RNA sequence: GCAAAAACA
RNA sequence: GCAAAAACA
RNA sequence: GCCUGUUUUUGCU
RNA sequence: UUGCU
RNA sequence: AGAGAAAUCAAG
């Protein structure tokens, strides 16, 4: 622990209890000093008889009562303030053991005893080497050259002189003034010592209350949420194009396509459309990079922020006042349902294509047979091409960011099929964008396809007709400010696969383990509140659902959302505990559900859980 | 070129037990790397991950353990990626790591236990520099000519 | 050569020196601050820019070089056109390393086993366990402490620095380090960095040399009794929901040490104050060339012999209550187990006597013992809760009478007699277990019978079994419950080499002898017994002579007391060893009178050491055990060892103990080499920071061989002149005597 | 220390060595294992080639088709048939004398 | 290095069955074949003169 | 690694 | 010790 | 832009 | 210049 | 426009 190498561990002991080490002046300097004094003395009296009995005898470290009893025998007396160290009976010599930083200049002390003055270098004074043998001056000088070794080693030099010569700076000490200023912002010295006494007052305090139901959430009522998302969903479509590269695939659409305006919305001008062919056409031909057009301006948003910043100055008028945000609350839409439904669907592939992992061991063959399970009981969905085009719109927008343009950029979105057909999501449009930093927004020109349209999901969307070899689709082509954090989020979207494949594998893991047998074919039925009644339903829909709603979850999350989801556990805990018969009781101003409430404004999502909480049971009987 | 490694597009080598286990180790024991692609991507003098300043080098049982060369990192896909392009206190901290690397290559011991010799920088690095210079098993006008140009 | 690595220096030096006249200034110790200044190094998020960064036009930052063709087949590599020559300059393609991968210059098959020979420790490692089979079944963790990855030697954390100085940079260190280092690792770590530190820089091979020798442990939830005691495979080897049963030995010397401490703390029982006398004896034993001390730091295990010797010594343990199979440990209580002394006589005079132990108040304990685990609280002795989480249809008798032989819970057994009187504590304890083994009901009268039958307790000990009643006051465990402390325990040594834990209302027992049960064991390897008071722990006669031997020649004063007790019939700490190395004979007043004529004669004999050799051979001669009807007879010149066909000589020309001239060797070892390395150590004197007037030796190796009375060693600047060791004593035996003289006289 | 390492025997074996050395001059003929004995004496070796087999095992079934490789005369046996005749100063044969009853 | 004297220490890691060692504990039979030549060509003499 | 027809390790 | 990453409060 | 504390995972000196 | 299911 | 949510981006 704290004992130096070269301290004998039995006199470390023995200088626990002799001095009062912490109120002194570099305490453990000063107790390993008072160690190497009394190891001095010990190497003093070494093995030394002179009638059968030890020629000297130490009075460091021991009882006075003692000390006393034996120093009248020997017809000598000294005082408490300073006793001699040890004592030679052969010479008879009360000698003291001291330690100085200097031989050349040492004077005797009180007649009461003699200095056996030491150097830290283990030299000896010239009558304390006299006085001595030659074999403990050996001894002294090795363990004092030791001590000094350890000293050297550990940077102590400093303080081991301080405290030989005794001038013990206290190490830290506040000034006059420097108090002073310490002492402005409180009613206590720097010291406090109130004159109260010390005790504990009683406090008459409310009652605790159980919560015998639990806490209805609240519904936002107004009009129903937008789809406010970078793209769209489960509405999201794709074009069969011939295989080969981006590029090929753009050219092999622009030019045997057709567009025809169906509904323009206010938000987002139909005449904007030109911009996308522009950008076709400079894609066609090899150029993701094209001259700024005039429709880019109310595209992109160009020299916004100085007209609106010149209109409002024009139309400024009255007093300052302070700004008083206002949120606008909105109610759940029917669209999250339809989302639910859909997004669920069967595909043909399996959209989901990862590298197997090697297999070496039976843990191995296990875990890689979980995980093929899971891929194709959630592959085979629309979930799984969402979040396929969303990761490569995301990483494709983003690789265009990292830089400084004034001109349009082209971002498609393009996947590939097994068979090698390339698939036409949509193309992302990244308007002049100077970023400064990785939270402020860029413009976007998204224009994507669609499979069926709501004006009451996309009212800032300006749905298109096009025409493909005799083929109907709809396109999208929103105006849409979007960040580079978010960006890149999105980018890595496809770790939200985890989550649901957590559940199969925690629900298939803990049955093995219940029937001490892996069965991996297992399709249990769990049962779950549906529609207000607890009904079954099997496993292989509730993981993709599950899948489902964690998708729609994190391309809306918000600080609303984050905020809704943290303050959810701790009523979803006490729900879990009311179902097995636990009480749970309540503070005096306890309300659970005002931390939830107050996140609940527009995110359409929220209210989807907010209202399936609501639907579930609860009072348990 | 054939992969042969993960990061070149090849198959996995890890499994689920074979976390901890290093993709070269693990591929030379399966035998998906052969030694003539080992001797190549785990060479010390690979102009790809090869250090700007030479670096020192400890000699287990040997005349002079203090061997200084020119030096790269083993893999050469342990390379570094380009950036794109308190100022003077910057500086000071550039001098500060020069100090540091000239303190280190002199003196081994502080590499392994805390810094304690006697004396300033200046005077204990000349006197380590004398001192090792001493121990080289050279002749004497080596060891005089070399002295002479120490600042 | 060497020449341009001192060029190399010379030339940095005067750099640093010019380019910064400042920062040099400034004390060489102020590095252990200004090192930490290393900004520049920092960036945003690495993470955010991987995509973008590898695609651009030239990623890859290097040096210049010729190696790389400026255009390859097609493709252009190299971008060394615009500012070639500052540094880190030329930016090449992300294809340069794939380039590289072939048409590149190789290198020699050593480098390459060299720089991956610490990653194929690990695959070799993983491609060696026996892979066993999976078994599913609901584990419930425990969280502990669990080494990282293997080591190839275990040393104590404040030898690590001293043990990689004396690797790497012998010329720059002390013998004080030399002797807190551990040999054995240097030897080791010397063999396996002498490749590495070839591809290795200074720092790198430290880093590697470290990592294989430090332990690093780090807390993960294991599953009971199957630890891999190692987290290399933890990830494999236990999931929460299985375990793979894997086959491995010990392959440590563990058990041996143990088995030395265990002989150490029997033998160090039948003397007076037992306590002292094995901190002693551990303060002068060593092992291979290392201290008993550090070797005991070295070896932190579970073992109670091994438990005592390091508390004895300072340290901690990690010992835990122990009966036959269950594991306990008390999560709280008010009050320590208190001792029973209760007295069982077996006759108004004569009195047997069995102690044993309680709760007194209110305690909670946990237990383990295979795949049962749990914990109970209970109330004095009556027994208040019981919480158990087991395997279904599990059997669980041994389990819940040891807890009941822990808490003396049930009585037929505890504060009174069985039957026929007792014949000690081992057939009483045996007598109890065997008549509880077959006889559980009087568990069901302790805690009754319940009518609910959710409780899953079987009134026939088996969890989770159906039946009519239930015992009651015994469930399923409800939440995971796992025995934690969190101030650091101090364990104190008593009496009777009693292991003691430090409990707020007095002491808890920890570890207790005489009912510690172990065989003997082979020692460790390379064990010195030679230091005092224990030789007879040898079995073999040639070691058990030979550290006597030793014993006797290097030390005057050793040879004296062995002599005077071995004449005088006085009490001799080898007794037994001199009793057992001769065979019964009749040569013992010749030899004691040889003795007189030799002590008469040379009263100054006590110096040479031939003359040291003879009379410890005349005296061990003297007191062997002499047969009582043949007649004595002249001592032979040379005897014979019992059960050996060791020859033991007088002269020393031939057998055990052979003095030539030039160098005296003791079973086959040169205890003394006449000329260079004297008998007696170094001592330091003297700490300079200029060159001592003496000879600069290299190392502290090819020091304390030449044997010189006077060399210096460097370290960090300083000088270390270690010149020779003139005092008979040593400064421990010097602290011993003083300390115990002191106590005498408070004493009297 | 060594001269000559071989791939077939690493120099690690030594500290096997010097560990039976030491303990057989102990009085113990028989000693625990060591770290160095694990690659001395092919520990847990067919574990290792079986399950590194089964790891990097690629192809399909074949005949096992062994062969023997075909060496030449080695340089060294002259040197072997005429150095094993070197005089000794020892008769290096010891059997006792049977009894004679006939001529 | 043993008493100033060089010698050179030979490792092999080995494996052999009991049958081979069993069969080299008795290596000495190999003795008999080279004396009965001896032997013989002594006999050989004597067939000559019939005087051993 | 030992063998020599895949054995032992 | 430094640099990066992550989680929690 | 990017605090403090704890823990964890890498790599470099 | 552009290709993650 | 738009992104967005208690105040910003929408370049010089
Ligand atoms: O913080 C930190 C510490 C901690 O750790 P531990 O575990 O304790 O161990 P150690 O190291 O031994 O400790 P100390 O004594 O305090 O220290 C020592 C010395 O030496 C040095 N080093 C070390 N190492 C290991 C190293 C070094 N250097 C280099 N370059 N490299 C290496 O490796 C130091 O600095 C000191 O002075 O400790 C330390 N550490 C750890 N680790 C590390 C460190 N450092 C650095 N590095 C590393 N890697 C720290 O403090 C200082």
């Amino acid at each position: 622990t704290d004992r130096p190498d070269h301290i004998d561990s039995r006199v470390w002991e023995l200088s626990e209890t002799q001095e009062d080490w912490i109120t002194q002046v570099h305490g453990h300097v000063r107790r390993v000093v008072e160690c190497w004094k009394y190891t001095i003395c010990c190497l003093i009296s070494n093995m030394h008889t002179h009638r059968g009995a030890p020629q000297y005898d130490v009075f460091k470290w021991q009882d006075r009562s003692t000390i006393e009893w034996i120093c009248s025998k020997k017809k000598v007396q000294y005082p408490e303030r300073d006793t001699p160290d040890l004592y030679d009976n052969e010479r008879a010599v009360a000698y003291k053991v001291l330690l100085v930083s200097d031989l050349s200049d040492h004077s005797p002390t009180s007649g009461i005893y003699h200095d056996l003055a030491f150097n830290l270098e283990g030299e000896a004074e010239e009558s304390c080497a006299l006085v001595l043998r030659g074999s403990q001056l050996q001894d002294i000088k090795g363990f004092l050259c030791r001590a000094l070794e350890w000293v050297v080693s550990n940077n102590l030099t400093q303080e081991v002189v301080e405290t030989i010569s005794g001038e013990a700076k206290l190490q830290f000490s506040v000034g006059t003034t420097f108090r002073t200023l310490l002492k402005r912002d409180t009613d206590w010295d720097v010291i406090p010592t109130p004159r109260v006494e010390p005790n504990v007052p009683r406090i008459e305090g409310r009652r605790w209350t159980q919560m015998k139901k639990l806490p209805l959430l609240k519904e936002k009522e107004g009009p129903p949420s937008p789809w406010r998302a970078l793209l769209l969903g489960a509405d999201s479509e794709y074009i069969v194009c011939p295989p080969g590269t981006d590029q090929e695939a753009i050219s092999w659409i622009h030019s045997q396509s057709e567009i025809e305006c169906i509904r323009e919305s206010k938000s987002t001008p139909a005449s904007v459309i030109t911009c996308l062919t522009s950008s076709l056409q400079s894609f066609a031909e090899g150029n993701p990079v094209r001259s700024r057009i005039h429709e880019d301006i109310i595209a992109f948003g160009i020299n916004k922020k100085q007209e609106k910043k010149q209109s409002a100055s024009s139309s400024a008028s009255g007093e300052w006042k302070r700004a008083e945000y206002q949120v606008e609350e909105m109610s759940l839409p029917p669209w999250v349902e339809e989302e639910m439904v859909l997004l669920r669907s069967d595909q043909e592939d399996n959209w989901i294509e990862l590298e197997k992992n090697a297999i070496y061991t039976e843990v191995d063959g296990v875990a890689e047979g979980l995980v093929d399970k899971y891929i194709e009981i959630v592959g085979r969905t629309k979930v799984a091409s969402v979040i396929e085009k969303w990761q490569i719109a995301a990483t494709r927008t983003f690789s265009q960011l990292h830089t400084d343009r004034s001109r349009i950029t082209a971002c498609p979105i393009i996947t590939r099929d097994p068979s090698g057909n390339c698939q036409f999501w949509g193309m992302v449009l990244l308007g002049p964008h100077h970023v400064k930093r990785d939270t402020d927004n860029a413009p976007l020109l998204i224009a994507e396809i669609m499979g069926e349209d709501t004006e009451e999901k996309y009212p800032k969307h300006s749905v298109f007709s096009l025409k493909v070899e005799e083929k109907q689709f709809l396109l999208s082509l929103k105006i849409t400010s979007f960040s580079r954090n978010k960006l890149y989020t999105f980018s890595n979207i496809r770790r939200v696969l985890i989550q649901p494949a957590s559940i199969y594998s925690q629900v298939v893991l803990s049955r093995a383990a219940e029937n001490n047998s892996l069965n991996l074919e297992v399709n249990p039925e769990i049962q779950l509140y549906l529609e207000g009644a607890q009904r079954g339903m099997t496993l292989y829909q509730w993981v993709r659902m599950i899948l489902c709603l964690e998708f729609l979850m994190a391309i809306y999350n918000n600080p609303q959302m984050e905020g809704f989801l943290a303050n959810m556990r701790r009523l979803h805990m006490s729900r879990h505990a009311m179902m097995e018969r636990r009480q749970v009781f309540l503070p005096f101003g306890s309300r659970p559900e005002d931390k939830v409430n107050e996140c609940i404004i527009n995110n359409p999502i929220v209210a989807y859980l907010a209202k399936g909480w609501n639907s579930m049971p609860n009072v348990y009987y | 070129i054939t992969p042969l490694l993960t990061n070149q597009g090849a198959s996995p080598v890890h499994s689920f037990s074979t976390m901890h286990l290093d993709e070269v180790a693990l591929r030379r024991h399966l035998g998906l790397l052969d030694e003539e692609t080992l001797r190549r991507i785990l060479n010390p003098n690979n102009p790809v991950t090869q250090k700007g300043d030479p670096s020192m080098f400890f000699r287990i049982e040997n005349k002079m353990p203090q061997i200084m060369e020119d030096y790269s990192v083993p893999s050469c896909f342990k390379y570094t990626l380009s950036r794109n392009r308190h100022k003077a206190l910057l500086n000071k901290e550039e001098r500060y790591q020069r100090v540091t690397s000239i303190i280190n290559k002199l003196f081994p011991e502080v590499l392994i236990q805390e810094a304690s010799a006697p004396g300033t920088v200046r005077e204990s690095l000349k006197r380590r520099l004398e001192l090792v210079v001493e121990r080289s098993d050279l002749d004497e006008e080596r060891k005089k000519r070399i002295l002479s140009r120490i600042f | 050569e060497s020449e341009c690595t001192l060029r190399a220096l010379v030339e940095e030096y005067n750099g640093a020196c010019k380019e910064a006249p400042k920062e040099m200034s400034k004390q060489f110790t102020d590095y252990n601050t200004f090192k930490r200044y290393t900004t520049s190094k920092k960036d945003h998020a690495p993470q955010m820019r991987l995509v973008y960064s590898v695609r651009k036009p030239w990623p890859i930052s290097m040096t210049p070089s010729k190696e790389i063709p400026l255009v390859f087949n097609g493709t252009k590599l190299k971008d060394t056109i615009l500012d070639l020559g500052e540094s880190k300059r030329t930016r090449a393609n992300i294809v340069v390393p794939d380039y590289w991968s072939k048409y590149g210059s190789q290198t020699s098959l050593e480098v390459v086993n060299a720089i991956l020979y610490a990653e194929d420790l690990k695959v070799q490692r993983f491609f060696s366990t026996e892979w066993g089979e999976i078994r599913y079944g609901r584990m419930l963790p425990f969280r502990k402490p669990v080494q990282a990855c293997p080591t190839i030697e275990e040393v104590n954390p404040a030898s690590i620095p001293h043990t990689l100085l004396q690797v790497f940079c012998p010329q720059y260190t002390t013998l004080d380090s030399k002797r807190k280092a551990h040999m054995g690792a240097v030897e080791k770590l010397k063999r396996v960095m002498e490749p590495i530190c070839k591809v290795q820089t200074q720092e790198s091979a430290v880093h590697i040399a470290r990592s294989l020798i430090d332990s690093n442990k780090k807390w993960l939830p294991t599953v009971v009794d199957h630890t891999p005691r190692t987290a290399e495979m933890a990830h494999f080897l236990c999931s929460k929901y299985h375990y793979v049963h894997t086959n491995t030995q010990d392959l440590s010397d563990t058990r041996s040490i143990d088995n030395l401490c265990g002989e150490l703390v029997k033998r160090s029982l039948k003397c007076r104050c037992p306590k002292e006398t094995l901190v002693a004896n551990l303060d002068k034993i060593t092992i291979q060339g290392r201290p008993m001390r550090e070797v005991l730091a070295d070896h932190d295990g579970e073992l109670p012999y091994l438990g005592i010797c390091r508390v004895a010594m300072g340290l901690s343990t990690h010992h835990t209550m122990k009966i036959r199979s269950t594991k306990f440990s008390i999560l709280n209580s008010d009050h320590p187990r208190i001792e029973v002394k209760k007295v069982f006589s077996l006759s108004p005079d004569v009195q047997v006597t069995i102690p044993y132990r309680r709760f007194k108040g209110k305690a909670k304990v946990y237990f383990q013992n295979d795949q049962i685990q749990g914990y109970f609280s209970c109330t004095d002795r009556q027994i208040d809760e019981i919480k158990i989480s087991a395997p279904k249809n599990a059997p669980l008798l041994e389990p819940l009478l040891d807890i009941c032989y822990y808490g003396s819970f049930i009585e037929p057994g505890f504060e009174q007699t069985f039957g026929f009187y007792p014949a000690g504590k081992r057939e009483f304890v045996d007598s109890f277990f065997m008549h509880h083994s077959k006889d559980h009901k009087a568990f069901l009268i302790h805690m009754g019978l319940d009518k609910d039958l959710s409780l899953p307790l079987s009134p026939e000990l088996n969890w989770k079994e159906p039946a009519l009643s239930k015992v009651c006051r015994v469930t399923e465990l409800d939440s995971t419950v796992q025995p934690y402390t969190s101030a650091t325990r101090e364990f104190v040594l008593g009496e009777t080499l009693n292991v003691y834990t430090q409990h707020e209302n007095g002491l808890e027992l920890l570890i207790c002898p005489t009912e510690i049960r172990s065989t003997r064991g082979p020692l460790p390897p390379g064990t010195n017994l030679s230091g005092s008071e224990f030789i007879d722990i040898y079995q073999d006669p040639f070691s058990r002579a030979k550290s006597l031997l030793k014993s006797t020649i290097l030390h005057a004063e050793r040879c004296k007391e062995f002599v005077g007790n071995m004449l005088e019939e006085y009490q001799d700490p080898a007794e037994t060893t001199v009793q057992s190395l001769v065979p019964i004979n009749t040569w013992g007043k010749s030899a004691k009178r040889k003795l007189q004529e030799e002590i008469t004669s040379d009263p100054d004999w006590h110096q040479c050491p031939r003359k040291r050799a003879k009379m410890s051979y005349l005296a061990i001669i003297a007191g062997s055990i002499q047969d009582r009807d043949k007649k004595q007879t002249n001592v032979p010149r040379a005897f014979m060892l019992r059960g050996s066909q060791i020859e033991y000589d007088m002269k020393a020309t031939r057998g055990l103990v052979v003095d030539t001239t030039n160098r005296i060797i003791v079973g086959g070892e040169t205890v003394l080499r006449e000329g260079k390395g004297g008998p007696e150590g170094y001592v330091q004197t003297g700490v300079f920071e200029e060159q001592p007037r003496c000879y600069l030796v290299d190392t502290p190796d090819h020091g304390l061989s030449m044997g010189l009375s006077r060399f210096c060693v460097h370290s960090q600047g300083r000088y270390f002149q270690y010149e020779k060791k003139i005092s008979i004593w040593e400064e421990t035996d010097n602290i011993k005597a003083t300390i115990d003289s002191q106590r005498d006289l408070k004493r009297r």
